[PDB]
DNA sequence: CGATAAGCAGATCTCTCGATTGCGTAT
DNA sequence: ATACGCCTCTCTGCTTATCG
RNA sequence: AAUCGAGAG
Protein backbone atom coordinates (compact mmCIF):
# COMPACT_ATOMS: atom_id res chain seq x y z
CA UNK A 1 0.00 0.00 0.00
CA UNK A 2 2.62 2.51 -1.12
CA UNK A 3 3.41 4.81 -4.03
CA UNK A 4 5.77 2.07 -5.23
CA UNK A 5 3.39 -0.86 -5.77
CA UNK A 6 -0.03 0.74 -6.40
CA UNK A 7 -1.12 3.60 -8.66
CA UNK A 8 -1.56 7.01 -7.08
CA UNK A 9 -4.93 7.85 -8.66
CA UNK A 10 -6.99 5.83 -11.15
CA UNK A 11 -9.61 7.31 -13.47
CA UNK A 12 -11.85 5.79 -16.13
CA UNK A 13 -11.24 7.08 -19.65
CA UNK A 14 -14.55 5.94 -21.16
CA UNK A 15 -17.59 3.84 -20.37
CA UNK A 16 -16.90 0.08 -20.23
CA UNK A 17 -17.37 -1.43 -23.70
CA UNK A 18 -18.40 -5.08 -23.71
CA UNK A 19 -16.40 -7.39 -25.97
CA UNK B 1 -19.11 10.40 -15.08
CA UNK B 2 -15.88 9.35 -16.77
CA UNK B 3 -16.50 11.94 -19.50
CA UNK B 4 -15.97 14.66 -16.90
CA UNK B 5 -12.50 13.19 -16.36
CA UNK B 6 -11.96 13.00 -20.12
CA UNK B 7 -12.79 16.69 -20.43
CA UNK B 8 -10.49 17.57 -17.52
CA UNK B 9 -7.64 15.55 -19.04
CA UNK B 10 -8.17 17.21 -22.42
CA UNK B 11 -8.06 20.64 -20.79
CA UNK B 12 -4.92 19.79 -18.82
CA UNK B 13 -3.15 18.52 -21.94
CA UNK B 14 -4.24 21.56 -23.96
CA UNK B 15 -2.98 24.00 -21.33
CA UNK B 16 0.28 22.05 -21.10
CA UNK B 17 0.75 22.17 -24.87
CA UNK B 18 -0.05 25.89 -24.89
CA UNK B 19 2.50 26.59 -22.14
CA UNK B 20 5.33 24.69 -23.83
CA UNK B 21 7.70 26.81 -25.93
CA UNK B 22 8.75 25.03 -29.15
CA UNK B 23 12.45 24.31 -29.57
CA UNK B 24 12.87 26.62 -32.57
CA UNK B 25 12.29 29.81 -30.56
CA UNK B 26 13.58 29.33 -27.01
CA UNK B 27 15.43 32.49 -25.96
CA UNK B 28 17.19 31.37 -22.77
CA UNK B 29 20.89 31.17 -22.02
CA UNK B 30 22.76 28.42 -23.93
CA UNK B 31 24.93 27.85 -20.86
CA UNK B 32 23.88 25.63 -17.97
CA UNK B 33 23.39 27.72 -14.85
CA UNK B 34 25.19 26.76 -11.66
CA UNK B 35 21.88 25.87 -10.01
CA UNK B 36 20.95 23.57 -12.89
CA UNK B 37 24.37 21.91 -12.77
CA UNK B 38 24.08 21.31 -9.02
CA UNK B 39 20.58 19.86 -9.26
CA UNK B 40 21.46 17.65 -12.24
CA UNK B 41 24.39 16.28 -10.26
CA UNK B 42 22.28 15.71 -7.15
CA UNK B 43 19.36 14.07 -8.95
CA UNK B 44 21.59 11.85 -11.07
CA UNK B 45 23.47 10.85 -7.91
CA UNK B 46 20.17 9.95 -6.23
CA UNK B 47 19.15 7.85 -9.23
CA UNK B 48 22.48 6.00 -9.24
CA UNK B 49 22.18 5.41 -5.49
CA UNK B 50 18.75 3.86 -6.11
CA UNK B 51 20.25 1.29 -8.50
CA UNK B 52 19.75 2.99 -11.87
CA UNK B 53 21.80 1.96 -14.91
CA UNK B 54 25.06 3.88 -15.25
CA UNK B 55 26.59 5.02 -18.54
CA UNK B 56 30.23 5.53 -17.47
CA UNK B 57 33.16 3.33 -16.52
CA UNK B 58 33.39 3.11 -12.74
CA UNK B 59 37.08 3.47 -11.90
CA UNK B 60 36.43 1.51 -8.72
CA UNK B 61 34.43 4.45 -7.36
CA UNK B 62 31.79 4.44 -4.64
CA UNK B 63 30.57 8.04 -4.32
CA UNK B 64 27.30 8.48 -6.26
CA UNK B 65 27.93 12.21 -6.57
CA UNK B 66 31.37 11.50 -8.03
CA UNK B 67 29.84 9.04 -10.51
CA UNK B 68 27.32 11.72 -11.50
CA UNK B 69 30.13 14.25 -11.95
CA UNK B 70 31.88 11.75 -14.23
CA UNK B 71 28.68 11.27 -16.25
CA UNK B 72 28.33 15.05 -16.60
CA UNK B 73 31.95 15.28 -17.74
CA UNK B 74 31.31 12.67 -20.43
CA UNK B 75 27.80 14.04 -21.17
CA UNK B 76 25.90 10.82 -20.49
CA UNK B 77 23.18 12.09 -18.11
CA UNK B 78 19.69 11.21 -19.47
CA UNK B 79 17.98 14.25 -17.94
CA UNK B 80 16.16 17.32 -19.22
CA UNK B 81 15.90 20.77 -17.62
CA UNK B 82 12.51 22.47 -17.89
CA UNK B 83 13.18 26.18 -17.43
CA UNK B 84 10.09 28.03 -16.22
CA UNK B 85 9.24 31.52 -17.39
CA UNK B 86 7.36 33.80 -14.96
CA UNK B 87 4.01 33.25 -16.72
CA UNK B 88 4.20 29.46 -16.37
CA UNK B 89 5.39 28.89 -19.93
CA UNK B 90 8.40 26.60 -20.10
CA UNK B 91 11.26 25.52 -22.34
CA UNK B 92 13.06 22.17 -22.42
CA UNK B 93 16.84 21.96 -22.73
CA UNK B 94 18.54 18.58 -22.64
CA UNK B 95 21.68 18.18 -20.55
CA UNK B 96 23.89 17.45 -23.55
CA UNK B 97 22.48 20.53 -25.32
CA UNK B 98 23.93 22.83 -22.64
CA UNK B 99 27.51 24.02 -22.22
CA UNK B 100 28.89 23.90 -18.68
CA UNK B 101 30.40 27.20 -17.48
CA UNK C 1 27.06 -3.42 -6.03
CA UNK C 2 29.67 -0.65 -5.81
CA UNK C 3 29.03 0.24 -2.15
CA UNK C 4 29.18 -3.19 -0.49
CA UNK C 5 32.97 -3.08 -0.25
CA UNK C 6 32.91 -0.31 2.36
CA UNK C 7 29.34 -0.38 3.65
CA UNK C 8 29.96 -3.97 4.76
CA UNK C 9 33.10 -2.80 6.55
CA UNK C 10 31.13 0.01 8.22
CA UNK C 11 28.51 -2.49 9.42
CA UNK C 12 31.27 -4.73 10.77
CA UNK C 13 32.96 -1.78 12.50
CA UNK C 14 29.69 -0.91 14.20
CA UNK C 15 28.56 2.19 16.06
CA UNK C 16 31.82 2.85 17.92
CA UNK C 17 34.85 2.26 15.68
CA UNK C 18 35.03 4.98 13.06
CA UNK C 19 34.26 4.57 10.21
CA UNK C 20 31.23 2.56 11.31
CA UNK C 21 27.45 2.25 11.05
CA UNK C 22 24.73 2.72 13.65
CA UNK C 23 21.66 1.35 11.86
CA UNK C 24 20.47 -0.76 8.96
CA UNK C 25 17.23 0.22 7.22
CA UNK C 26 15.65 -2.78 5.55
CA UNK C 27 13.69 -2.72 2.32
CA UNK C 28 10.37 -2.81 4.20
CA UNK C 29 11.34 0.14 6.41
CA UNK C 30 12.58 -1.85 9.40
CA UNK C 31 15.31 -0.09 11.37
CA UNK C 32 17.74 -2.67 12.74
CA UNK C 33 20.05 -0.96 15.23
CA UNK C 34 23.62 -2.23 15.64
CA UNK C 35 24.20 -0.61 19.04
CA UNK C 36 23.59 -3.64 21.24
CA UNK C 37 24.99 -6.35 18.98
CA UNK C 38 28.17 -8.41 19.01
CA UNK C 39 30.83 -8.80 16.34
CA UNK C 40 29.50 -12.08 14.94
CA UNK C 41 25.95 -10.71 14.79
CA UNK C 42 27.19 -7.62 12.96
CA UNK C 43 29.16 -9.88 10.61
CA UNK C 44 26.07 -11.94 9.77
CA UNK C 45 24.11 -8.74 9.16
CA UNK C 46 26.90 -7.37 6.96
CA UNK C 47 27.02 -10.60 4.96
CA UNK C 48 23.25 -10.61 4.38
CA UNK C 49 23.39 -6.92 3.42
CA UNK C 50 22.95 -7.04 -0.37
CA UNK C 51 20.55 -9.90 -0.59
CA UNK C 52 17.99 -10.05 -3.42
CA UNK C 53 14.54 -9.00 -2.28
CA UNK C 54 11.94 -11.75 -1.89
CA UNK C 55 8.95 -9.43 -1.44
CA UNK C 56 7.57 -8.17 -4.76
CA UNK C 57 6.40 -4.85 -3.31
CA UNK C 58 10.01 -3.96 -2.43
CA UNK C 59 11.95 -5.38 -5.38
CA UNK C 60 12.73 -1.79 -6.42
CA UNK C 61 14.40 -1.01 -3.08
CA UNK C 62 17.69 -1.81 -1.38
CA UNK C 63 18.78 -1.63 2.25
CA UNK C 64 20.13 1.62 3.67
CA UNK D 1 12.49 12.53 4.69
CA UNK D 2 13.21 9.07 3.33
CA UNK D 3 14.18 9.13 -0.35
CA UNK D 4 12.73 5.63 -0.80
CA UNK D 5 9.15 6.68 0.06
CA UNK D 6 8.05 8.95 -2.79
CA UNK D 7 4.87 10.99 -2.53
CA UNK D 8 2.64 11.26 -5.59
CA UNK D 9 0.40 14.18 -4.65
CA UNK D 10 1.38 17.76 -3.82
CA UNK D 11 -0.37 20.76 -2.28
CA UNK D 12 -0.71 23.17 -5.21
CA UNK D 13 -2.26 26.03 -3.23
CA UNK D 14 -4.46 26.77 -0.24
CA UNK D 15 -7.68 28.75 0.12
CA UNK D 16 -8.93 30.45 3.27
CA UNK D 17 -12.55 30.09 4.31
CA UNK D 18 -15.02 29.98 7.17
CA UNK D 19 -15.76 26.75 9.00
CA UNK D 20 -19.56 26.65 8.94
CA UNK D 21 -21.49 25.24 11.89
CA UNK D 22 -23.10 22.53 9.75
CA UNK D 23 -19.86 20.93 8.57
CA UNK D 24 -18.37 21.18 12.07
CA UNK D 25 -21.18 18.97 13.36
CA UNK D 26 -20.92 16.81 10.23
CA UNK D 27 -17.26 15.84 10.66
CA UNK D 28 -17.12 15.83 14.46
CA UNK D 29 -16.61 12.74 16.62
CA UNK D 30 -18.20 13.82 19.92
CA UNK D 31 -19.75 16.82 21.65
CA UNK D 32 -18.07 18.04 24.83
CA UNK D 33 -20.55 18.76 27.62
CA UNK D 34 -19.27 18.25 31.18
CA UNK D 35 -16.40 20.56 32.19
CA UNK D 36 -14.56 17.67 33.82
CA UNK D 37 -11.63 15.98 32.10
CA UNK D 38 -10.63 13.24 34.55
CA UNK D 39 -12.59 11.40 37.23
CA UNK D 40 -11.10 9.74 40.29
CA UNK D 41 -8.52 7.01 39.58
CA UNK D 42 -7.10 9.13 36.75
CA UNK D 43 -9.37 8.14 33.89
CA UNK D 44 -11.09 10.24 31.21
CA UNK D 45 -14.80 10.95 31.63
CA UNK D 46 -17.14 10.34 28.71
CA UNK D 47 -18.22 13.63 27.18
CA UNK D 48 -15.28 15.42 28.77
CA UNK D 49 -12.43 17.19 27.05
CA UNK D 50 -10.19 14.11 27.12
CA UNK D 51 -12.76 11.87 25.49
CA UNK D 52 -11.47 8.77 23.74
CA UNK D 53 -13.29 9.96 20.61
CA UNK D 54 -10.94 12.95 20.43
CA UNK D 55 -7.93 10.63 20.26
CA UNK D 56 -5.91 8.18 22.33
CA UNK D 57 -4.90 9.32 25.80
CA UNK D 58 -2.36 7.64 28.10
CA UNK D 59 -2.51 4.00 27.01
CA UNK D 60 -6.20 4.17 26.07
CA UNK D 61 -7.04 3.11 22.53
CA UNK D 62 -8.80 5.88 20.63
CA UNK D 63 -12.49 5.08 20.27
CA UNK D 64 -12.78 6.75 16.85
CA UNK E 1 -15.80 -9.57 -19.50
CA UNK E 2 -15.56 -5.88 -20.36
CA UNK E 3 -12.73 -3.69 -21.64
CA UNK E 4 -12.27 -0.61 -19.47
CA UNK E 5 -9.64 1.84 -20.78
CA UNK E 6 -8.30 3.67 -17.74
CA UNK E 7 -5.80 6.41 -16.98
CA UNK E 8 -3.56 6.05 -13.93
CA UNK E 9 -0.79 8.02 -12.24
CA UNK E 10 2.05 5.63 -11.44
CA UNK E 11 5.56 6.05 -10.05
CA UNK E 12 8.64 4.69 -11.80
CA UNK E 13 11.68 3.38 -9.96
CA UNK E 14 15.18 4.42 -11.09
CA UNK E 15 16.02 0.76 -11.75
CA UNK E 16 13.44 0.59 -14.57
CA UNK E 17 14.68 3.78 -16.25
CA UNK E 18 15.64 1.81 -19.38
CA UNK E 19 12.36 -0.08 -19.89
CA UNK E 20 9.65 2.07 -18.27
CA UNK E 21 7.00 -0.14 -19.88
CA UNK E 22 8.22 -3.17 -17.93
CA UNK E 23 8.68 -0.91 -14.91
CA UNK E 24 5.05 0.23 -14.94
CA UNK E 25 3.89 -3.33 -15.61
CA UNK E 26 5.81 -5.00 -12.78
CA UNK E 27 5.22 -2.09 -10.38
CA UNK E 28 1.51 -1.35 -10.76
CA UNK E 29 -0.14 -3.57 -13.36
CA UNK E 30 0.90 -7.08 -12.28
CA UNK E 31 -0.23 -6.42 -8.65
CA UNK E 32 -3.55 -5.36 -10.19
CA UNK E 33 -4.34 -8.84 -11.56
CA UNK E 34 -6.99 -11.15 -10.05
CA UNK E 35 -8.00 -8.51 -7.50
CA UNK E 36 -11.34 -6.75 -7.15
CA UNK E 37 -10.55 -3.13 -7.95
CA UNK E 38 -12.84 -0.53 -6.39
CA UNK E 39 -12.67 1.64 -9.54
CA UNK E 40 -12.99 -0.39 -12.74
CA UNK E 41 -15.88 -2.42 -11.36
CA UNK E 42 -14.60 -5.90 -10.72
CA UNK E 43 -11.74 -8.35 -10.87
CA UNK E 44 -9.06 -7.65 -13.49
CA UNK E 45 -8.24 -10.46 -15.91
CA UNK E 46 -5.35 -8.61 -17.52
CA UNK E 47 -4.16 -5.49 -19.29
CA UNK E 48 -2.98 -4.49 -22.75
CA UNK E 49 -1.97 -1.38 -24.64
CA UNK E 50 0.00 0.47 -21.98
CA UNK E 51 0.98 3.96 -23.15
CA UNK E 52 3.05 6.53 -21.26
CA UNK E 53 1.88 10.13 -21.51
CA UNK E 54 4.95 12.20 -22.35
CA UNK E 55 5.64 15.13 -20.04
CA UNK E 56 6.64 17.29 -23.03
CA UNK E 57 3.51 17.94 -25.11
CA UNK E 58 5.34 19.06 -28.25
CA UNK E 59 6.96 15.73 -29.13
CA UNK E 60 4.78 13.69 -31.46
CA UNK E 61 3.40 10.41 -30.16
CA UNK E 62 5.30 8.54 -32.87
CA UNK E 63 8.58 8.74 -30.95
CA UNK E 64 9.60 6.07 -28.45
CA UNK E 65 11.79 8.31 -26.26
CA UNK E 66 9.63 10.21 -23.76
CA UNK E 67 10.02 12.39 -20.67
CA UNK E 68 9.13 11.34 -17.11
CA UNK E 69 8.76 13.85 -14.29
CA UNK E 70 11.17 13.19 -11.42
CA UNK E 71 10.07 14.04 -7.89
CA UNK E 72 12.13 16.98 -6.55
CA UNK E 73 13.09 15.10 -3.37
CA UNK E 74 13.23 11.55 -4.75
CA UNK E 75 14.73 9.70 -7.75
CA UNK E 76 11.32 8.16 -8.50
CA UNK E 77 9.50 9.44 -11.57
CA UNK E 78 5.74 9.96 -11.73
CA UNK E 79 3.79 9.97 -14.98
CA UNK E 80 0.29 9.63 -16.35
CA UNK E 81 -0.33 6.47 -18.35
CA UNK E 82 -3.08 5.03 -20.52
CA UNK E 83 -3.96 1.34 -20.49
CA UNK E 84 -6.97 -0.82 -21.32
CA UNK E 85 -8.01 -3.16 -18.51
CA UNK E 86 -9.96 -6.39 -18.97
CA UNK E 87 -12.47 -6.61 -16.12
CA UNK E 88 -15.19 -8.92 -14.82
CA UNK E 89 -18.05 -7.83 -12.57
CA UNK E 90 -21.73 -8.87 -12.13
CA UNK F 1 -19.79 -2.99 0.16
CA UNK F 2 -16.65 -1.21 -1.05
CA UNK F 3 -17.25 2.39 0.08
CA UNK F 4 -18.66 1.43 3.52
CA UNK F 5 -16.40 1.88 6.54
CA UNK F 6 -16.74 1.66 10.31
CA UNK F 7 -15.58 3.53 13.39
CA UNK F 8 -14.69 2.15 16.79
CA UNK F 9 -18.17 3.14 17.97
CA UNK F 10 -19.64 1.11 15.10
CA UNK F 11 -21.27 4.06 13.31
CA UNK F 12 -21.26 2.89 9.70
CA UNK F 13 -20.32 5.35 6.96
CA UNK F 14 -20.53 5.40 3.18
CA UNK F 15 -18.59 8.28 1.69
CA UNK F 16 -15.32 9.94 0.79
CA UNK F 17 -12.55 7.53 -0.18
CA UNK F 18 -10.86 10.14 -2.40
CA UNK F 19 -7.94 10.63 -0.04
CA UNK F 20 -4.25 10.65 -0.89
CA UNK F 21 -0.93 11.20 0.89
CA UNK F 22 1.22 14.32 0.87
CA UNK F 23 4.49 15.40 2.51
CA UNK F 24 3.95 18.32 4.88
CA UNK F 25 5.40 19.54 8.17
CA UNK F 26 3.63 18.79 11.44
CA UNK F 27 3.40 22.37 12.67
CA UNK F 28 1.18 22.75 9.60
CA UNK F 29 -1.28 20.29 11.14
CA UNK F 30 -1.06 22.09 14.48
CA UNK F 31 -1.70 25.42 12.72
CA UNK F 32 -4.71 23.83 11.05
CA UNK F 33 -6.07 22.84 14.45
CA UNK F 34 -5.39 26.29 15.92
CA UNK F 35 -7.23 27.85 12.97
CA UNK F 36 -10.16 25.44 13.31
CA UNK F 37 -10.39 26.58 16.93
CA UNK F 38 -10.76 30.08 15.46
CA UNK F 39 -13.45 28.86 13.06
CA UNK F 40 -11.25 29.23 9.96
CA UNK F 41 -10.91 26.46 7.39
CA UNK F 42 -7.97 25.78 5.08
CA UNK F 43 -8.53 23.93 1.80
CA UNK F 44 -5.40 22.36 0.33
CA UNK F 45 -5.63 21.64 -3.39
CA UNK F 46 -3.56 18.60 -4.38
CA UNK F 47 -1.89 18.46 -7.79
CA UNK F 48 -3.31 15.20 -9.25
CA UNK F 49 -7.10 14.98 -9.23
CA UNK G 1 1.77 49.13 6.23
CA UNK G 2 4.04 49.17 3.18
CA UNK G 3 3.42 45.49 2.42
CA UNK G 4 -0.37 45.29 2.68
CA UNK G 5 -0.93 44.94 -1.07
CA UNK G 6 0.77 41.59 -1.60
CA UNK G 7 -0.55 38.40 -3.14
CA UNK G 8 0.80 35.98 -0.50
CA UNK G 9 -0.82 36.18 2.92
CA UNK G 10 1.50 33.69 4.63
CA UNK G 11 4.38 36.11 4.15
CA UNK G 12 2.63 38.89 6.07
CA UNK G 13 1.25 36.47 8.67
CA UNK G 14 4.79 35.28 9.36
CA UNK G 15 5.97 38.89 9.44
CA UNK G 16 3.63 40.34 12.09
CA UNK G 17 0.04 41.09 13.11
CA UNK G 18 -0.76 37.50 12.23
CA UNK G 19 -4.36 37.89 13.39
CA UNK G 20 -5.22 40.86 11.16
CA UNK G 21 -3.62 39.38 8.05
CA UNK G 22 -5.48 36.12 8.66
CA UNK G 23 -8.83 37.87 9.07
CA UNK G 24 -8.29 39.79 5.84
CA UNK G 25 -7.18 36.59 4.10
CA UNK G 26 -10.28 34.67 5.14
CA UNK G 27 -12.80 37.47 4.57
CA UNK G 28 -11.71 37.90 0.94
CA UNK G 29 -11.41 34.12 0.43
CA UNK G 30 -7.85 34.70 -0.73
CA UNK G 31 -6.31 31.67 -2.46
CA UNK G 32 -2.54 32.02 -2.29
CA UNK G 33 -0.73 29.93 -4.88
CA UNK G 34 2.27 29.17 -2.62
CA UNK G 35 4.85 31.30 -4.40
CA UNK G 36 6.67 33.40 -1.82
CA UNK G 37 9.44 31.56 0.07
CA UNK G 38 7.54 31.98 3.33
CA UNK G 39 4.44 30.22 1.97
CA UNK G 40 6.38 27.17 0.77
CA UNK G 41 8.15 26.92 4.13
CA UNK G 42 4.72 27.01 5.77
CA UNK G 43 3.47 24.23 3.49
CA UNK G 44 6.65 22.23 2.93
CA UNK G 45 7.31 22.63 -0.79
CA UNK G 46 10.62 23.02 -2.59
CA UNK G 47 11.40 26.70 -2.96
CA UNK G 48 11.23 28.60 -6.26
CA UNK G 49 14.56 30.46 -6.08
CA UNK G 50 17.80 28.83 -7.15
CA UNK G 51 17.59 25.09 -7.74
CA UNK G 52 13.79 25.31 -7.62
CA UNK G 53 13.65 27.70 -10.59
CA UNK G 54 13.25 24.73 -12.95
CA UNK G 55 12.23 21.08 -13.07
CA UNK G 56 14.07 17.90 -14.02
CA UNK G 57 12.74 15.36 -16.53
CA UNK G 58 14.18 11.93 -17.30
CA UNK G 59 14.70 10.88 -20.93
CA UNK G 60 13.45 7.31 -20.78
CA UNK G 61 14.49 5.35 -23.91
CA UNK G 62 11.43 3.24 -24.67
CA UNK G 63 7.83 4.47 -24.94
C1' DC H 1 -17.15 68.23 4.57
C1' DG H 2 -12.95 69.29 6.97
C1' DA H 3 -8.44 70.34 9.72
C1' DT H 4 -6.15 69.58 13.35
C1' DA H 5 -6.17 68.27 18.82
C1' DA H 6 -6.52 63.93 20.57
C1' DG H 7 -6.69 58.65 21.34
C1' DC H 8 -5.19 54.09 20.44
C1' DA H 9 -1.85 49.85 18.32
C1' DG H 10 1.91 47.11 17.39
C1' DA H 11 6.42 46.75 16.86
C1' DT H 12 11.33 47.89 18.85
C1' DC H 13 20.80 36.27 16.89
C1' DT H 14 22.10 31.84 18.99
C1' DC H 15 23.59 29.02 23.19
C1' DT H 16 24.47 27.32 28.57
C1' DC H 17 23.00 27.22 33.61
C1' DG H 18 19.92 27.51 38.50
C1' DA H 19 15.60 28.67 41.43
C1' DT H 20 10.75 29.18 42.26
C1' DT H 21 6.21 28.49 40.85
C1' DG H 22 -0.54 30.39 45.53
C1' DC H 23 -3.46 32.25 49.45
C1' DG H 24 -8.03 31.94 52.12
C1' DT H 25 -11.27 29.11 53.24
C1' DA H 26 -15.74 26.09 55.24
C1' DT H 27 -16.40 21.71 57.07
C1' DA I 1 -5.93 18.22 57.52
C1' DT I 2 -7.66 19.84 53.57
C1' DA I 3 -10.42 20.96 48.44
C1' DC I 4 -13.38 25.40 45.71
C1' DG I 5 -12.55 29.58 43.48
C1' DC I 6 -9.75 33.87 44.06
C1' DC I 7 -4.73 37.56 42.79
C1' DT I 8 7.16 55.32 37.87
C1' DC I 9 11.10 58.25 32.33
C1' DT I 10 10.11 55.94 23.64
C1' DC I 11 8.17 55.88 18.58
C1' DT I 12 5.17 56.13 13.56
C1' DG I 13 0.90 55.18 11.75
C1' DC I 14 -4.40 54.23 11.76
C1' DT I 15 -8.78 55.99 13.48
C1' DT I 16 -12.49 58.82 15.60
C1' DA I 17 -13.98 63.32 17.21
C1' DT I 18 -15.67 68.15 17.14
C1' DC I 19 -16.44 72.58 16.59
C1' DG I 20 -16.78 77.03 13.97
C1' A J 1 5.57 26.02 30.66
C1' A J 2 6.51 30.59 32.42
C1' U J 3 9.16 34.20 35.61
C1' C J 4 13.45 35.81 37.76
C1' G J 5 18.82 35.77 38.18
C1' A J 6 23.71 34.52 36.26
C1' G J 7 26.48 34.01 32.10
C1' A J 8 29.07 33.05 26.38
C1' G J 9 30.06 34.67 21.48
Amino acid sequence: ATTLNTPVVIHATQLPQHV
Amino acid sequence: GPEDFQQHEQIRRKTLKEKAIPKDQRATTPYMTKYERARILGTRALQISMNAPVFVDLEGETDPLRIAMKELAEKKIPLVIRRYLPDGSFEDWSVEELIVD
Amino acid sequence: AYNIAELRQAVINGPDKWPGATQIQNEDGSLVSLIGMSVEQRKALANQLLTPSSNVSTHTLNKK
Amino acid sequence: MDISKPVGSEITSVDFGILTAKEIRNLSAKQITNPTVLDNLGHPVSGGLYDLALGAFLRNLCST
Amino acid sequence: IVRVPIALYVSLAPMYLENPLQGVMKQHLNPLVMKYNNKVGGVVLGYEGLKILDADPLSKEDTSEKLIKITPDTPFGFTWCHVNLYVWQP
Amino acid sequence: DSQIWEDGQGNKFVGGNETTTVAIPFVLKYLDSELSAMGIRLRYNVEPK
Amino acid sequence: QGMETSTSSFMKMSYETTCQFLTKAVLDNEREQLDSPSARIVVGKLNNVGTGSFDVLAKVPNA
